[PDB]
């Protein structure tokens, strides 16, 4: 777009942006601190200093901050300026005036843009001989550490948790040179995306904890790229492991999905997979006798009794991956595997996709969403189930001030200009909850009712946006008033967004939103559909089918099928724990392959010991409908010899092979993706999500290992003196190993760990992308499986009738917690501090009615099971609703809908 | 538990139909608890901020940012001396120095039974009467080591 | 000046010189006192803007100019108190009287002064031109008896 002349040499930018971003992406490297790719520029630490000239013949020019100048054309800068050079050198020595010598003490050592800058800048030589500035630090909560001591205020934490997340509890305290970044007092964060605070800072004021534990440097880490497995969003992590055990989880730049950006329950929610409880080798029950076998024991005889069982029948999991369902429909038969769900789940979870699939409306990528001008939230809690989209709802919503700055031709990176301009306008965005929600602070309205009223809001909207749409009858003239504000809002927007989901329970709520975006659609506007699921591969599931849970139970309890092969599932929670427990205790055989010690597991014949994600290869595919690849990142038999954790396709594979030929075959994962591929046509994109294990870079593999890993003769040298052999891989094009490529230009789009020479911090991204903070510069990784339908689906007629509270009866109300609904993440034990103490949430009038108070326990029956819980009083929540945590251990999702009938005051 | 009085909530309230933003009224929102208190007792942070709906973590820096806001327990009569350079070319030091010796404090504390608080403070705006110093609201100029034992006496 | 400009201001206000329809204009003008807390830097011409909204005060960045958006995003003009005290003349007494003053290139009055142990410390309304020397000696008194002078900041 624009000419520019950096240090003589000519080059093409965009004018649109500042000489920092323009350079850096030109490969050429400035020194900064306060500039981030995402916060935009502000000019604080003063650490970008470029010479400009202001023509070709000025020899005399000035020093300006690269990141608060315009690459417009005919620019004349000079990065090797000796005033420039000196000038960046000094801002770095000011900045280590007081800054605490505890590198080998601090956890940022050797991923520390500080650390890269004093060297980049070349100030080895300390002048300053008076005393330095010290800082008490405080509590921020059980996954970030604070040590203020070293802090160089360049402002960025305030700018990313406040102006970004749109946090309130962290804040800029003090004057001068004793600025204190920190909370009011002393506390948890309370946001959801508080842990990104860890990778913004570029000092260690900010660290995380987990790791801190078993905190190990970043060169002695093993990574691999992996998507992350708590929720439906798909992110790309970077697990890290040192000596067996997960040590880290960072964010893998995907500048289509998270970008830079994770959220807490993925990013602390993996100590799960550094449980000691968790199965190791394959193990019978006889009787009452555990009997550990090996991997061709376990084969042979399991299959032996499969040859002689009547029907084998298979139960699924959501949390399983594409290839490992697919080996147990195999193995069973696609007439025998059940998806391991509940009906309604699953017709809730098929109508979603029949929506994204069919619906002929665009399914926005997590980026994607930052550029809509209206956002309808209809019975999803994104912030507690797809934390990411809430973030990137949170960016939509501030592009009104975008667009008002862009009036006033103010420049996109000027962010500071930009929010006075906008002030507290934004973009208008409503949100519909069964009580309150984390979004209702930059929403417009907030409609707290049940499920039905949430969904007759729904058809209603449409109806107004659209007369051929089915009309909703007892619309009282107050509400009606609220959704005509609606209307006219989604009707006055250029770009509109609907976001549902099935975390609300309701199928009707599913089909309210796919008539509100027809509607919108059918008026020409580019209207997006987007459906939060409930696990990492709940759409991958759903495209593949199957019978539910319940039907699955039935076979076993009219005895047709006599045994269950379930796969990395609980049932419980997706099922009656008496039911499947009953169901289960009929069936000859029992055998489960997961990779967490479940109760199931304890009345099983047979237990093989699956792999984790962090020791599986395989594909998931998010609710967006991107087939994604995650790697194994470390070989879980390398310390101790006697682990036989395979992966589950690996497993349920050979005892195919076992059961037909009496041959155990252990396939590589590419042969097991060809197989999806070929007999599930709708599941053929998996095959282009990553490439195949013969993929090199100039003959050579992908490295997983830092080229400058430590430990390689002394790391195994208590088990024997004698190393091991490299562990070797056939399923991936990743060596476990340093011996192999992870060059920021390797033509690769599978990027395990950023680091550039001279850039050891997150900052080495910036060397991986076509532009820094664009995309990677050869292609983000992961593919969509279906695009955008011609033709759109009729609407639905079904509108509910308004919610009646029923004497007895109790509707149970969905209430999700980012820390507690997920099923793995729970398991992490640093999750329990954070996670909600049990409770009931009741009307206060209802509270009232019941002659109980908040504290009160009250007993209730499910399931014909009494169970006592806390009440604590919701003005929200309407009557004659009760609200549960969903997911916490007990509180099964699928109680979502359900009724409670004896609800009275305990004891 | 720190609980805005009626008259300071209406206080307040008035300050905030005086701008766009009700978050202007954050200064004077402090400087109103403290008139009544003498400090801003750290409880008052989170109370202006639900009257001013911004968040508490932001009212604090206000707070912390600005110098006569009081975030740490003062004195009955606070007493301010001019630290600047033409007070200094006149002398504070030794009106400095009085203040010290008859108060048996140092710069930045308060007197045993809490009655004068020494903080030096910057330019006063007259320094054609300096040295100069501000006891309370009051502005004392011409300021002499030998007038300040019976200054101090009149705030009693 | 607190408590004097407000009472300046109620009474401009029952004279109808402030509030709605000023001397029968339609000119609607609210003149509000807002006192600070103790930062020198509010002084700064973005920061006072930062300030006046309630925020610490920090400096902004220009462009944009506080012209365009300025307080609250709204065109805003910062201007001195003697700056602003300079008007009332200007639009009184003519724009030529203004320009005839002096003869300095500076068009007008300037409260100017000297201070630091002279004999007589104050400021004075002169125009620009008069020398320093002028105002030490003539104004100031010069020097106290027994002092000498060495150096002096504008
Ligand atoms: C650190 C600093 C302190 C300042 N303090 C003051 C001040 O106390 N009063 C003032 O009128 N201008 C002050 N200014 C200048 C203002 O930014 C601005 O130039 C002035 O208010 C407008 O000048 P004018 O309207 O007379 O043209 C200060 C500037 C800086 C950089
Ligand atoms: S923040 Fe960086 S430079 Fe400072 S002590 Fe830690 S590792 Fe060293
Ligand atoms: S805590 Fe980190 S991000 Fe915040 S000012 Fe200090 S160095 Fe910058
Ligand atoms: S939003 Fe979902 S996929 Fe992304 S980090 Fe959080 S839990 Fe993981
Ligand atoms: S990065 Fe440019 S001023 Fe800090
Ligand atoms: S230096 Fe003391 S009043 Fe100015
Ligand atoms: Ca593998
Ligand atoms: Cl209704």
């Amino acid at each position: 777009m624009a000419t520019i002349h950096v240090d003589g040499k000519e080059y093409e930018v965009n004018g649109a942006d500042n000489l920092l971003e323009a350079c850096l992406s030109l490969g050429l490297d400035i020194p900064y601190f306060c500039w981030h790719p995402a916060l935009g520029s502000v000019g604080a630490c003063r650490q970008c200093a470029v010479k400009q000239y202001q023509n070709a013949e000025d020899t005399r020019g000035r020093l300006v901050m690269s990141c608060m100048t315009p690459a417009s054309d005919g620019t004349f800068i000079s990065i090797d300026d000796e005033e420039a050079k000196q000038f960046r050198e000094s801002v770095v020595e000011w900045l280590m005036t007081n800054h605490p010598h505890d590198c080998p003490v601090c956890e940022e050592g050797g991923n520390c843009h500080l650390q890269d800058m004093t060297v980049m800048t070349g100030h080895s030589f300390r002048r300053y001989r008076f005393t330095k500035r010290t800082h008490r630090n405080q509590d921020l909560g059980p996954f970030i550490s604070h040590e203020m001591n070293r802090c160089i205020a360049c402002y960025r934490c305030v700018r990313y948790y406040k102006d970004y997340a749109d946090g309130t509890d962290l804040g800029v305290y003090g004057a001068h040179d004793n600025v204190y970044f920190g909370r009011p007092e002393d506390g948890t964060l309370e946001s959801e995306f508080s842990g990104n605070l860890v990778e913004i800072c570029p000092t260690g004021v900010f660290t995380d904890k987990t790791h801190s534990e078993r905190y190990n440097r970043k060169w002695d880490m093993q990574f691999a790229p992996s998507i992350c497995q708590q929720c439906s969003i798909g992110c790309n992590i970077s697990p890290g492991e040192r000596y067996g055990e997960l040590r880290r989880i960072e964010n893998r730049y995907n500048g289509t999905v998270n970008h830079y950006f994770l959220c807490d329950r993925g990013r602390f929610g993996y100590g799960y997979v550094n449980l000691k409880d968790r199965p190791r080798q394959p193990v019978q029950r006889r009787g009452d006798d555990f009997i550990t076998l090996n991997a061709e024991q376990a084969m042979q005889g399991a299959a032996d009794i499969l040859r002689q069982s009547k029907k084998v029948i298979g139960i699924g999991s959501p949390r399983a991956s594409v290839e490992s369902n697919f080996a147990l429909r195999e193995l069973v038969g696609e007439e025998n595997f059940y998806t391991g769900i509940a009906h309604g789940e699953q017709e809730r979870l098929q109508l979603a996709l029949k929506v994204l699939r069919e619906g002929g409306i665009y399914t926005p990528a997590l980026r994607e969403i930052e550029s809509y001008d209206a956002v309808l939230v209809l019975g999803e809690d994104v912030t507690q189930t797809g934390a990411r989209v809430a973030l990137a709802v949170r960016q939509a919503v501030k592009g009104k001030a975008r667009e008002m700055a862009a009036a006033q031709k103010v420049a996109d990176w000027q962010i500071a200009a930009i929010l006075n301009i906008g002030q507290r306008a934004k973009h208008p965005l409503f949100v519909t909850n069964v009580d309150d929600t984390r979004l209702d602070d930059i929403a417009a309205w907030t409609y707290r009712a049940p499920v039905e009223d949430q969904a007759r809001l729904g058809f209603a909207i449409a109806h107004a946006l659209d007369n051929s749409a089915p009309a909703v009858d007892g619309i009282e003239p107050e509400l009606q008033s609220k959704i005509d504000v609606i209307v006219q809002a989604l009707a006055g927007a250029k770009k509109p967004l609907i976001i549902s989901g099935t975390n609300a329970g309701s199928l009707e709520v599913i089909q309210a939103a796919a008539n509100v975006a027809k509607a919108l659609k059918g008026r020409g506007a580019d209207v997006g559909i987007t459906m939060i699921a409930r696990s990492v591969n709940s759409m991958g599931l759903g495209i593949m089918g199957g019978g539910s849970l319940e039907e699955a139970l039935t076979e076993l309890e009219t005895g047709r099928a006599d045994a269950v092969v379930v796969l990395e599932n609980d049932l419980h929670r997706h099922a009656s724990a008496i039911r499947v427990n009953a169901a289960l205790a009929k069936a000859p055989l029992v055998m489960v392959v997961d990779h967490q010690r479940t109760a199931i597991m304890e009345n099983a014949h047979l237990v093989l010991s699956a792999a984790s994600f962090a020791e599986s290869d395989g594909t998931v595919i998010n609710n967006e409908g991107r087939a994604q690849r995650f790697f194994q990142v470390y070989d879980p038999a390398y310390y101790d010899s006697k682990t036989v954790m395979l992966e589950s396709w690996r497993w349920l594979h050979s005892l195919h092979s076992t059961l037909l030929s009496r041959e155990v075959d252990w396939t590589q994962l590419d042969h097991v993706i060809d197989a999806v591929v070929a007999k599930i046509p709708e599941l053929a994109g998996i095959k282009d999500a990553a490439p195949d294990a013969t993929f090199r870079i100039r003959g050579q593999k992908l490295a997983r290992e830092p080229h400058r890993y430590s430990g390689r003769t002394a790391m195994r040298a208590n088990i024997s003196v004698h190393e091991p052999r490299q562990p070797q891989d056939i399923d991936t094009m990743f060596t476990f190993s340093m011996e192999g490529n992870n060059q920021p230009t390797a033509h690769r789009s599978q990027v395990p760990f950023a680091w550039a020479p001279g850039w050891n911090s997150p900052q080495a991204w910036n060397k991986f992308q076509d532009e820094v903070g664009g995309k990677l510069r050869f292609g983000d990784p992961g593919v969509r499986l279906f695009e955008t339908s011609e033709n759109g689906l009729d609407y639905f007629t079904s509108v509910p009738a308004r919610f009646q509270p029923q004497d007895g009866k109790w509707r149970i109300a969905p209430y999700y917690h980012l820390f507690g609904s997920d099923e793995l993440s729970q398991r992490a034990p640093v999750f329990q501090s954070r996670m909600p103490q049990p409770y009931i949430k009741l009307n206060p009038a209802d509270a009232a009615k019941l002659g109980v108070n908040a504290g009160t326990r009250v007993s209730f029956s499910y399931d014909g099971n009494t169970v006592t819980l806390p009440v604590e009083i919701a003005e929200g929540l309407t009557a004659g609703q009760v609200g549960l945590p969903m997911g916490m251990s007990g509180i099964a999702p699928v109680l979502a809908g359900a009724h409670l009938e004896d609800l009275k005051e305990a004891q | 538990a720190f609980e805005l009085s009626a008259a300071e909530r209406e206080a307040i309230e008035h300050e905030m139909h005086h701008y766009e933003d009700p978050r202007a009224a954050s200064i004077e929102a402090l400087k109103i608890v403290q008139k009544q208190r003498g400090w801003v007792p750290d409880g008052a942070i989170h109370a202006i901020a639900d009257v001013l709906g911004i968040p508490a973590s932001d009212v604090e820096g206000v707070a912390t940012f600005y110098s006569q806001i009081f975030r740490q327990p003062v004195g009955r009569h606070v007493i301010r001396y001019c630290d600047s350079v033409p007070c200094h070319i006149n002398g504070y030091q030794g009106i400095q120095a009085a203040l010290e010796k008859k108060l048996n404090i140092k710069p930045g504390q308060t007197t045993f039974d809490g009655r004068f608080t020494l903080l030096p403070t910057c330019c006063l705006g007259n320094c054609d009467k300096g040295p100069m110093m501000m006891i309370d609201e009051d502005t004392h100029a011409h300021l002499t080591p030998e007038a300040i034992p019976e200054l101090l006496e009149r705030y009693k | 000046a607190a408590v004097n400009l407000r009472r300046a201001i109620a009474e401009a206000t029952e004279a109808g010189l402030l509030g709605k329809n000023i001397m029968g204009t339609g000119f609607d003008f609210e003149l509000f006192v807002h006192t600070g807390a103790g930062r020198y830097i509010c002084g700064e011409e973005t920061a006072l803007i930062n300030s006046l909204e309630g925020r610490r005060a920090n400096p902004r960045s220009k462009p944009p100019f506080p012209a365009t958006s300025g307080a609250w995003g709204k065109p805003t003009c910062v201007n001195n108190v003697e700056t602003l005290c300079n008007v009332p003349a200007i639009l009184a007494n003519g724009v030529e009287w203004y320009q005839n003053i002096s003869k300095s290139k500076d068009a007008g009055t300037k409260l100017m002064g000297f201070s630091g142990r002279v004999k007589n410390p104050g400021l004075w309304e002169l125009p620009f031109g008069t020398t320093a020397r002028e105002i030490l000696e003539d104004y100031a008194g010069g020097m106290r008896d027994g002092l000498k002078f060495k150096a002096w900041q504008p």
